């Protein structure tokens, strides 16, 4: 099921470029045994959120080693036996032996092959565990938040660890991090006060219960059986007649918001793509140096 | 008596499943039967308790 | 739609209607029942 | 199956069958420390007057 | 065939010339970024630095075998107590279980939970031995008698897990049901009381794909007890304000006073009502955390003989992410 | 050591039961049946009563089919040493492809076999769902012909 | 593995209806390799949710033969990822090339394979996107929790989805989340200068309706506002939640479709291959 | 490590799981286990 790319010849110097890449990912469109270099290539100045939502219309591929005349992908979602593989590291710290790796866009700041001869851009998705991509993510969302209000605009403390070394999270603004993000962070923190606000509504009287032994026992009693206190959610006052201006149904609301968390919950990744089994080799890759992966 | 049913065999059939390491055969055999007799053709008595 | 040769002679004389539902299908007559003496069937006239 | 009247909708045509299918009858309840509704899928051989 | 994976590491806590080959092994985390996520994660209230004194106090090691962690919880029979002590080779090794022991019910106090920092890989085949470093094997993938072990009188292999914690469900929960192939999960059973804390371990199979339900169920008293005292030590103000009270009878008012965007600041719409949700010391999730499970693999059998012991039935190792369990 | 005693259907006396024949197509049989044909005798009466024409009938029965199985696992290790996969060239291994061989015959020995214990079995699990008990028969058999 | 269903003797006015359902899905509840067909069997439809809460306690399996004795299956997933079977498609809207599918029980009933000889009726469960799937998840919870083409709920297990989405909904409130709660407003009004940002936000959007109508004060500092931050434990807890949120009510997707060679659509009641996930 | 020659038949046909009291040692595989084939040993090597 491996496919190969046609490459509009280039030429010297830039193919070199081509062939340092033979272990990142490609997102191809269809399994066909045949594909053009123009097909798999974004803009490498883009909106984070789009693509990451693209990313699942796809297939996942890794670039096994490359020609002049052409280069050869192998695709990860379908396969036998889920043989191995290998796999350039790319993200901004390294990954352990045994874990699981997870395909998020480049949320910091970008690198991207600019291939001038042939006048396209390729955009090459970064390789993070599983945990510290799902803390990252919510790292930067938290410091553009912060931001936002205009507060304080540093505390020193947007920092990460792996294995021992201190990253530094490179400043918010390197190519377009004020731009190419601001669509991720709208839509997450707008959906997380719509849920506040629709449960609030539902329940109007849940934060003025006993400060340590009403909502305790609250939470307590509704994670354990049928009591519910009666009607919990009291019953909403009824709308308008749709029409006039001001009409507000709660629950095509809720509908609407569950609808809308879902579907933001399913383009997010965090289901792993692979698992690291490396085997003869040093256990811990850093960044840009293979490592063996088998598919998981 | 002499012939109450009509009893046919069919063919041995084997499932070789291979699973984990080791095979795990299967094996099967379908037959079918039928009666012939107009008239009951049999009867119990539940002599003992 | 009977056989016309049969296999094995049946030499039990047993009444039959008193046995009705030992089994799945059977019709019962007293003579010239016009239906058993009429031939059909359904044919295929051409494979293309 | 004193009060259930919907064999009758399974009607009888022969008191024949009336009386094959007392002792051919699936049991209704269980092997287990109390009487429990049997399920009726795997079928037991049981016969009643 | 199966895939296996190698690990040169310390002889610290899973010891291969000690146990026979056949149980599963965890990899444990880098201590220094649970040490760091601590200053942040610790809730209001408790001790900030406890942890990374809970750690200095233990003094690279990446191993541990499951065999050596159940040891150090509360949940076990102290023949395998007696086993861990007396049969593994290794000096000071009683004092290293205490400080672990610590070690765990530190993490749980800092609200870093242990299963952020044990992920599993499969069970162990081979080693070679230094003299106080060694290189553990273990399959990944596959089953587990499709590897080739070098003892020469068992070429293949089982898979062993303490029956002191071998929880079974089914069989438990009476479904009634009849044994055919059934999951394998490896769940951790926190409990939080400042200072009086612990930690259980089990090892759960059963045909249920999605635990959930089962485990709010079979853990009610922990999750009972865990979500009145948790919140403890955190300042909670007086009476709540009765501004608090969400307003909802303002929704479809048609009369009521209003306000279009672009003009709030400070304008003359001082008559908007006052709300102010204040929630300063309740439950959080984290607080009513009291459970963790991740996948295991596929299993037909369990037969318990010896110490006792539980011998698995062709064993199909494939490991899966991890899974809060707090509701 | 212990000897499995064999035991052929045949040789017993259930076999004067039923017809048993080869059908070695019988996986790619759908419904079958047989036919019955028969013709009571009749008595020519007179006076009031009147007289009869015979009566004729002609009547179906349907197969009944059912499946028996046995599972026969075998092991990894004794597989690759029946093979050549794992053998090794010693005087101890072949010591043990003896063995794994002798135990792989013992064990067909025992599974093909239960194929008859099998029929034997199902003969009497067919028999006796058929019988009806006999009180309940032997009065019915006195009012036939009245059950009008 | 491959899991063998026994069949009863049947009459060919509905075995010849049984061969047509090649591409289907039943569901099992032990992965035994034998099994009689009586056993792996549902009532005739009723309450969508309750089956729906249902498939998540039972592992599915595909059917791929059926001769006039056996009909074979095979277990969905157990241990597999990659094993490239068929299943045909019977849900309305059609499934395209590179989606997953997700496995949903009928509506208005009426699709009962109802066997006369055997005395018994199969539900096989339609088949649909993702996206799709989300959506009518969404609307029976939400019209469940109305109640304090369309059947109506029973009141006796509607309490539990809402139970759920209550609890899942609960645990969203934190202390950090108070903060984001702040700039309702200041969201508002960055929501004016552009227009993407102005897009995100919807139009019955059960905040605007609030932002425009009550004013919130500064928040109060928490405690040891130096030492943490919590708006970042909040949003790590709510990307936690929301990536396990559709699944809870409805199913995980179980398939996704890829064709090598055929038309990129498929349309319904037609094969189309697939591989498991 | 079972033994590689039997010395004399054995008679009664009877199952065993239920007399296990008599025995001091008992072990029931289900069919053909893969453990029964390994055999090392213990050696010397060379007396002086």
């Amino acid at each position: 099921m491996e496919v190969d790319i046609a490459l509009p010849t280039l030429s010297p110097g830039d193919l070199s470029a081509l062939q340092r890449c033979e272990g990142r990912v490609v997102f191809l469109e269809t399994l066909r045994r045949h594909a053009t270099l123009r097909e798999v290539a974004l803009p490498c100045g883009g909106d984070v959120l789009a693509a990451m939502a693209a990313y699942r219309r796809r297939f996942a591929a890794v670039i096994t080693r490359v020609t002049p005349h052409r280069m050869l992908a192998t695709p990860l979602g379908v396969g036998g036996r889920g043989q191995s593989l290998v796999l350039q590291n790319t993200g901004p710290f390294d990954l352990t032996n045994g874990d699981h790796v997870c395909l998020v866009p480049p949320l910091l700041g970008d690198e991207c092959l600019r291939l001038t001869s042939a006048n396209l851009e390729l955009r090459f998705p970064m390789t993070l565990p599983l945990a510290q991509a799902r803390e990252l993510t919510a790292r930067v969302v938290a410091r553009a938040a912060e931001t936002l209000r205009g507060g304080a605009p540093a505390r020193g403390a947007d920092v990460v660890f792996s294995n021992g070394r201190r990253y530094q999270l490179p400043p918010p603004h390197r190519d377009n991090a004020e731009a190419a993000t601001r669509s991720l962070v709208l839509n997450m923190i707008f959906l997380l006060n719509e849920g506040a606000v629709i449960l609030l509504s539902l329940i109007p009287n849940l934060l003025t219960l006993g400060a340590q032994d009403g909502y305790a026992n609250a939470v307590i009693q509704l994670g354990s059986a049928t009591r519910e206190l009666g009607q919990l959610v009291r019953q909403p006052p009824p709308p308008l007649p749709q029409d006039h201006a001001r009409r507000f149904c709660v629950f095509e609301a809720l509908e609407a918001w569950i609808a809308s968390a879902s579907r933001l919950g399913d383009t997010l990744g965090t289901r792993p793509v692979a698992r690291v089994c490396i085997f003869d080799g040093p256990p811990t890759v850093p960044p840009g140096e293979k490592a063996a992966v088998v598919e998981v | 008596e002499k012939a109450s049913e009509s009893y046919f065999m069919g063919q041995m059939q084997v499932a070789r499943t291979e699973s984990g390491g080791g095979l795990h055969l299967q094996l099967t055999q379908p037959r079918a039967n039928v009666d012939l007799g107009v008239g009951f053709t049999a009867a119990y008595a539940a002599a003992a308790l | 739609r009977p056989a016309i040769l049969p296999s094995g002679q049946i030499l039990s004389n047993i009444e039959v209607h008193s046995h009705r539902a030992l089994f799945d299908i059977f019709k019962r007559f007293r003579s010239d029942d016009n239906n058993l003496y009429g031939a059909e069937f359904d044919a295929l006239l051409g494979t293309y | 199956k004193f009060f259930t009247p919907a064999e009758a909708v399974a009607k009888s045509r022969g008191l024949a069958r009336l009386i094959a299918d007392t002792g051919a009858a699936a049991s209704p309840t269980s092997n287990g420390e109390y009487q429990f509704k049997r399920p009726v899928g795997a079928g037991e051989l049981v016969e009643d007057p | 065939r199966a895939r296996l994976i190698r690990q040169v590491t310390l002889a610290d806590f899973c010891e291969p010339q000690a146990e026979r080959p056949g149980l599963v092994v965890l990899a444990l985390r880098h201590p220094a970024d649970l040490a760091g996520a601590a200053y942040a994660a610790t809730p209001p209230g408790k001790n900030h630095r406890d942890l990374e004194e809970a750690w200095l106090a233990l003094d690279r090691a990446s191993v541990v075998s499951l065999n050596f962690l159940v040891a150090a919880a509360e949940n076990a029979d102290d023949a395998l107590r007696a086993h861990v002590t007396t049969n593994y080779r290794d000096r000071r090794t009683a004092a290293r279980l205490e400080r672990f022991a610590t070690v765990l019910r530190a993490m749980i106090r800092s609200h870093v939970f242990p299963h952020r920092a044990l992920h599993v890989l499969g069970g162990l085949l081979g080693h070679v031995t230094q003299d106080r470093l060694a290189s553990v094997t273990c399959v990944a993938r596959g089953d587990q008698e499709a590897a080739r072990t070098n003892d020469m009188a068992a070429r293949r292999s089982q898979v062993h897990v303490p029956a002191c914690a071998l929880m079974d469900v089914d069989r438990e929960l009476r479904l009634g049901g009849d044994d055919g192939l059934r999951f394998a999960y490896l769940v951790f059973v926190y409990t939080q009381r400042h200072r009086r804390e612990a930690l259980r371990v089990h090892v759960a199979v059963s045909r249920l794909p999605e635990l959930g339900d089962a485990l709010s169920f079979l853990l009610a008293g922990t999750r009972v007890d865990n979500a009145i005292h948790g919140t403890d030590e955190a300042d909670a103000p007086a009476a709540p304000a009765a501004a608090a009270a969400f307003p909802a009878y303002l929704f479809n008012d048609p009369r009521s006073a209003r306000c279009p965007t672009g003009r709030l600041n400070t304008p003359a719409a001082e008559a908007l009502p006052v709300w102010a949700p204040d929630m300063r010391g309740r439950a959080t999730r984290n607080s009513c955390m009291y459970a963790a499970y991740v996948r295991l693999g596929t299993v037909e059998r369990v037969v318990r003989r010896a110490l006792p012991l539980a011998h698995m039935e062709r064993f199909t190792w494939d490991v899966g992410a991890w899974e809060e369990c707090f509701f | 050591c212990s000897t499995l005693s064999l035991v052929r259907f045949l040789e017993l006396g259930l076999s004067v039961a039923c017809v048993c024949t080869k059908f070695p197509e019988l996986s790619y049989v759908a419904e079958g049946t047989i036919q019955f044909e028969v013709q009571q005798p009749m008595i020519a009466r007179d006076g009031p009563h009147p007289a009869d024409q015979p009566v004729h009938n002609y009547m179906i029965k349907r197969l009944d089919r059912r499946s028996l199985n046995a599972a026969f696992s075998i092991a990894v290790e004794a597989l690759g040493l029946i093979s050549g996969e794992n053998l090794d060239g010693t005087h101890i291994s072949s010591a043990m492809r003896l063995r794994a061989i002798q135990q792989l015959a013992r064990n067909v020995q025992a599974v093909l076999d239960s194929f008859e214990r099998g029929t034997a079995d199902q003969m009497l699990r067919v028999l006796m769902e058929k019988a009806p008990p006999l009180s309940l028969l032997a009065p019915f058999t006195l009012y036939e012909g009245r059950l009008a």
